[PDB]
């Protein structure tokens, strides 16, 4: 089973170095290409470069001045280092296997914010339903997370178990800080009798919450 | 004396090939472009960009102006010039002389190209085509009349380096195998009619109108297979699910690269072969011309290297299919305007390194296609 | 660079029949009758994937339902027939010269029928309360189409400044949008006021759906 993970810094301060390595498994870089490419909103999804079987690099001009692509065959990694950094290198990072004479294999991406401003943790709080009103035949629980930063935040309901009926809304950045919602909806006959939490992880600040909703 | 006419043609499919020819009193000596996707016989009259050497009537005594002008527009190219009549020797072929009409081209556009060796075009097609009506006799009608020739030509291009233009017949040497026949199904061009195209043993399945729609013809005068814009597409999407292209990797790394290639190395193990169903003269029959990549995926590069870089010679056209050079350079072509037929047969110089890169075979039946293919 | 243009920017097909979007090449992409040019779709949260290798190769393990035509610089993608998992954006990528490069993409929205949102509304939790703040919440679930007002009343009048709102992208089984909004005001003002009102207003209906409630009650 081919697999690409990309690990990186989640935040790196500008004219500093970005460094990303891609563990691949299930193929040999002896016998196939990596690729780097890059997804942003503001300029999409850009071909960065790639390291073929051979140790052979070929990079977009565009950024060949600051760019290095090399590999590790022995450690089954692939690494990116881009030098001065600059705010628009803000974007997800992807190693990708080289098939064909395209593209097949895609690692999940590593977020990669460019800035200088500080790490901030969330709040999380719980949302239960208005206080006293009627208990209808399902029910809406909300999880909201508030003035964090740098993206991304992970949040599951139940450690990833409830995933039915669940709408976690993307981040929207305000004065700074980001704030994201999740909500979740259970029949009567699930809540409150069950527990549920949600979980928040943002790996920046190296923080894991846990909120049970609780009846108001 | 067809033997004497053997290699009487030089040039290559790229940019034409082309005939001596002697012209007026005394001889003027011009080198002729055959074109069998026109009518008349023109030479440039006046000096061009592209041309080292032109027809002046002023110098021959035998020269006769007819007292009109005519404009030839070809599918791209045109021309202007006077019409007068004057004899003409085909060294090679025909040491008499005999009157012939001929324009005298003072005006053109995109018609001689840089990179050309001819000053003027010999239209071997049929009167309905000439300019400016049908009554201006063709070159190869006044030679059938004046030298008592067959009605009858055929041509062979050896640059898969000359060929062979065989005015009066056929020239058993030229060829290997069987001629076969497929019926004239229209006297202005050679427009013969197409039953399937087949790529890689896969026909394309397209409705047989489809090949014809506007008409399907076999021209000298065109360098590419030239195919409607629905054929095109349909042949290009069939060759890329029969090849096999390279993936890239270490040194190859764009689709442009694939162009050029080092150390013997060829393009061609990679392709499909193409195949043209033509109806044979009995209707119940059809016969298939097939061409191998070594003729479609061309060399372009001068002498004197160790790579070579390939063209795609397959393009596309707003509305006829033409049978240009890419395919003919495969085959003997015979046409046999008494008998209202064109004939095919593989060329013994249709061959690179030994083997051959074009083949003919039927008969296979037309039973499950229409009658009649052209609409 | 060739530059790749994709149009339509976005489309909205019905389940059950036929999208067809292109992508024009600014330089032909084709080598040896060969088009390097191929399309992938990205669903929302994925990476791109690879649907069509060099115009119209099929790759294995697509459906059938998925198409690719074009030579030259014209090509398109065809899916016929859409089905709800097909929401997402599709991209064309050529690599007939270097720099590799993408079109900017087209959204693939499936036309489902008309829905009106779930909607619910949510107090400030008591640990936000804590620390100073007051974020009424309100989420307006599984609508579609997309274009959705919301307004938020305090006490019967509108408030316009402190509200964030965000959409989901359509979902992959449904087919339904949904949007949270919330407004953020501070504690000391939260406690000044004693109703709060989040109003939607969505194509399906000529009224407002309306969700309130009242502080401390």
């Amino acid at each position: 089973q081919v697999q690409l993970k990309e690990s990186g810094p989640v935040l790196v301060a500008p004219s500093q170095s970005l460094f990303i390595s891609c563990t691949v498994s299930g193929f040999s870089l002896t016998r196939y290409g990596v690729h780097w490419v890059r997804q942003s909103p503001g300029k999409g999804l850009e071909w960065l470069g790639v390291i073929w079987a051979g140790g052979t690099t070929n990079y977009n001009s565009a950024f060949m001045s600051r760019l290095t692509i090399s590999k590790d065959n022995s450690k089954s990694q692939v690494f990116l280092k881009m030098n001065s950094l600059q705010t628009d290198d803000t974007a997800i990072y992807y190693c990708v296997k080289a098939y064909r004479n395209a593209m097949d294999y895609w690692g999940q991406g590593t977020s990669v914010t460019v800035s200088s401003a500080k790490t901030t943790a969330p709040s999380v709080y719980p949302l239960a339903p208005v206080c006293g009103d009627t208990s209808g035949s399902s029910v809406t629980l909300g999880c909201l997370v508030k003035g964090y930063f740098p993206e991304p935040v992970t949040l599951t309901w139940n450690s990833g178990s409830l995933s039915s009926g669940v709408h976690t809304f993307p981040a929207v950045l305000q004065s700074d800080l980001y704030t994201l919602s999740s909500s979740v909806t259970v029949t009567s006959s699930t809540w409150p009798s069950q527990s549920i939490t949600c979980n928040v992880a943002h790996p920046a600040s190296s923080t894991k919450v846990d909120k049970k909703i609780e009846p108001r | 004396n067809f033997l004497a006419m053997v290699d009487n043609l030089q040039g290559d499919s790229g940019r034409g090939y082309y005939l001596e020819m002697l012209i007026g009193t005394p001889p003027q000596k011009l080198q002729i472009l055959v074109d069998t996707g026109s009518s008349n016989f023109a030479v440039a009259g006046t000096p061009h960009s592209y041309i080292d050497t032109y027809f002046d009537t002023e110098r021959s005594s035998t020269y006769r102006s007819k007292g009109f002008d005519v404009t030839v527009k070809y599918t791209q190219g045109s021309w202007t010039g006077f019409v007068g009549e004057d004899l003409v020797t085909i060294p090679k072929g025909f040491n008499t002389s005999f009157l012939v009409n001929i324009a005298t081209i003072f005006e053109s556009e995109n018609f001689f190209l840089p990179g050309i060796k001819w000053n003027g075009i010999l239209g071997l097609a049929y009167a309905t085509l000439a300019k400016p009506s049908s009554s201006l006799e063709t070159f190869f009608d006044s030679l059938v009349t004046q030298a008592n020739i067959p009605n009858v030509f055929s041509m062979q291009m050896c640059g898969a380096n000359g060929g062979s233009l065989v005015l009066g017949g056929i020239e058993p040497s030229l060829y290997k195998g069987d001629i076969w026949y497929t019926p004239i199904k229209e006297e202005w061009y050679y427009q013969i009619e197409i039953l399937k195209l087949e790529i890689g043993g896969q026909s394309l399945n397209l409705d047989c109108r489809e090949y014809n729609a506007d008409k399907a013809i076999v021209d000298s005068g065109t360098t590419l297979l030239r195919l409607p814009q629905k054929v095109f597409d349909a042949v290009v999407e069939a060759v890329a699910r029969a090849s096999l292209i390279p993936e890239f990797s270490d040194g190859f790394w764009t689709g442009s690269q694939l162009a050029c290639w080092t150390n013997s190395e060829t393009p061609w193990s990679y392709f499909p072969k193409i195949s043209i169903y033509l109806r044979d003269e009995n209707s119940s029959r059809s016969f298939r011309i097939t061409i191998l990549p070594q003729l479609y995926i061309q060399p372009m590069m001068g002498a004197g290297l160790n790579y070579e870089c390939y063209r795609f010679g397959i393009s596309p056209s707003t509305n006829a299919l033409v049978i240009g050079a890419t395919v003919m350079e495969g085959f003997y072509v015979i046409f046999d305007r008494a008998q209202k037929r064109v004939g095919f047969a593989a060329s013994p110089c249709a061959e690179i390194a030994g083997a051959a890169v074009s083949e003919i075979s039927g008969p296979f039946s037309t039973e499950d296609v229409a009658s009649n293919c052209v609409p | 660079n060739i530059v790749l243009s994709q149009s339509p920017g976005s489309l909205a097909v019905s389940l059950g029949q036929r999208a067809t979007i292109s992508c024009r090449a600014s330089k032909s992409v084709d080598t040896y009758g060969h088009s390097f040019i191929h399309w992938y779709q990205q669903k929302p949260g994925q990476p791109p994937n690879l649907l069509i290798h060099l115009a119209s190769n099929l790759e294995s393990g697509v459906p059938a339902r998925f198409s690719g035509r074009g030579s030259g610089t014209d090509f398109t993608l065809t899916i016929d027939p859409v089905e709800a998992d097909d929401a997402a954006t599709y991209y064309c990528q050529q690599n007939n010269e270097d720099p590799w490069t993408f079109g900017g993409g087209t959204k693939l929205e499936i036309k489902r029928a008309d829905a009106a949102p779930t909607v619910s509304i949510f107090p400030p939790s008591s640990e936000q309360l804590t620390s100073g703040g007051a974020s009424v919440v309100c989420f307006l679930n599984n609508f579609y189409p997309k274009d959705i007002n919301v307004k938020w009343k305090i006490d019967g009048s509108e408030r316009q400044n402190g509200v964030l709102n965000s959409w989901t992208d359509q979902d992959s089984k449904d087919s339904t949008y949904s949007m949270s909004s919330t407004l953020t005001l501070t504690k000391d003002e939260y406690e000044r006021h004693n109703s709060y009102t989040c109003e939607a207003t969505h194509k399906t209906s000529t009224s407002p759906i309306v969700k309130s409630f009242n502080r401390n009650e």
